[PDB]
């Protein structure tokens, strides 16, 4: 039988840490934590299975507390300097080609009523919604517009928003 | 209770 | 009959006033036991004072019974309301006391106390007792003598004894 | 640059280690013949120097009043024994005329038991020492081939496993 990630038999002189998601048993230099530092925690999640947990915070479903940091977040991309030009739908007159070449259009009000209508499920339709008014507007303006900038600008913003978001 | 007298 | 009879070990004599032990059955002279013969009449059932202190060492050794452990729990919940019994409901918060368990090597608390009755764990009085003495006596070692926490060990423990006279 | 275990080495961060609580020096598992699994059951470890330590000190430390229940039945066990006849009184002058002459330092079971009784012992060596009186001083009197040797020699070796594990 083997274990840890270097997928070796069992050495009774080493020190070994188990994970209480899989079961199972990895050395503590391979994962990379200190004999003591475990002696401190209380429940251990090894590499493979943290990213496991890292990769599905997007697949699973909204909560109670999750629906409160939506709204925490939308909020502060809603105050933010450079989205003045994504609070509210492009109004067809003021560009009667957008419509025709924006096949998902997208804005911040549309987000807000979705969140208090409680229309996510999981966090990546969410984050979905906000790619899309980014997207859209790169595609619509010039690179060199001022308008194409926010939107770069604030995307930066959102990733890092998002950053231990659950 | 039992006893022994004179 | 050669027999030595009473506690002066002594020859039957027809002449005195003796009183028969209804534990032993052995024969005691009245004045050796303090039983006045006049006084006999009114007593039943006698028991003399050698089986009578006997009976009194042996109840923290004899098996506790049903009834005992409903004496334990009684006795256990007034400790637990005592006002002074604070500090010994739970087992100690080492955020609470500095090297606590470098210090004490057999902690004790009420609330373990509380489960081990629930679950039959005493077999004799002396058990019971010792587990209790073991969280006054902890107290008292680990916190100074003028000490409120070592105040509040001397009172339940003066309380305690005085709830378990006439236990058994 | 502390050494620890037995091997005398530097700290290894990818070894395993199990702590002594009497010494507080810090042990490889293998080194002291410990599993790692076998560790988790455990709360408290001696090594095996503080155990050796704590070995040899049973016979010197102070008897405790356990410990002296403990010596009653030991020597009433002795007394029981088939052979431990010729020990359980004080030799009778008048059956051995010169046992005093010859023997300086006379001892006996019931000389024993009343040292226990007036607990005149303070340390385990002074028992085992009185006991010890008894077999020599009869190896001494008596030929090799006496049954009074061979008694002593009997309930010696009945002795030493009594004491195993006293204190
Ligand atoms: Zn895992
Ligand atoms: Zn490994
Ligand atoms: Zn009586
Ligand atoms: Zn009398
Ligand atoms: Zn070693
Ligand atoms: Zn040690």
């Amino acid at each position: 039988k083997l274990y840890c990630i270097c997928k070796t038999p069992y050495d009774e002189s080493k020190f070994y840490i188990g994970c209480d998601r899989c079961q199972n048993w990895y050395h503590g230099r391979c994962v990379g934590i200190l004999q003591s530092e475990a002696e401190l925690i209380d429940e251990y999640v090894c590499p493979q299975c943290q990213s496991t947990e890292d990769a599905m915070t997007v697949l699973t479903p909204l909560t109670e507390k999750d629906y409160e940091g939506l709204k925490r977040v939308l909020r502060s991309l809603q105050a933010h300097k450079m989205a003045w030009p994504f609070l509210e739908p492009v109004d067809p007159n003021d560009a009667p080609d957008y419509y025709g070449v924006i096949k998902e259009p997208m804005d911040l009000a549309t987000m807000e009523e979705r969140v208090q209508r409680r229309y996510y499920e999981k966090l990546t339709e969410f984050v979905a919604d906000m790619t899309k008014i980014f997207d859209n507007c790169r595609y619509y303006n010039p690179s060199d517009s001022p308008f194409y900038q926010c939107a770069e600008v604030l995307e930066s913003f959102f990733v890092q928003k998002l950053k231990g978001f659950k | 209770a039992r006893t022994k007298q004179t």
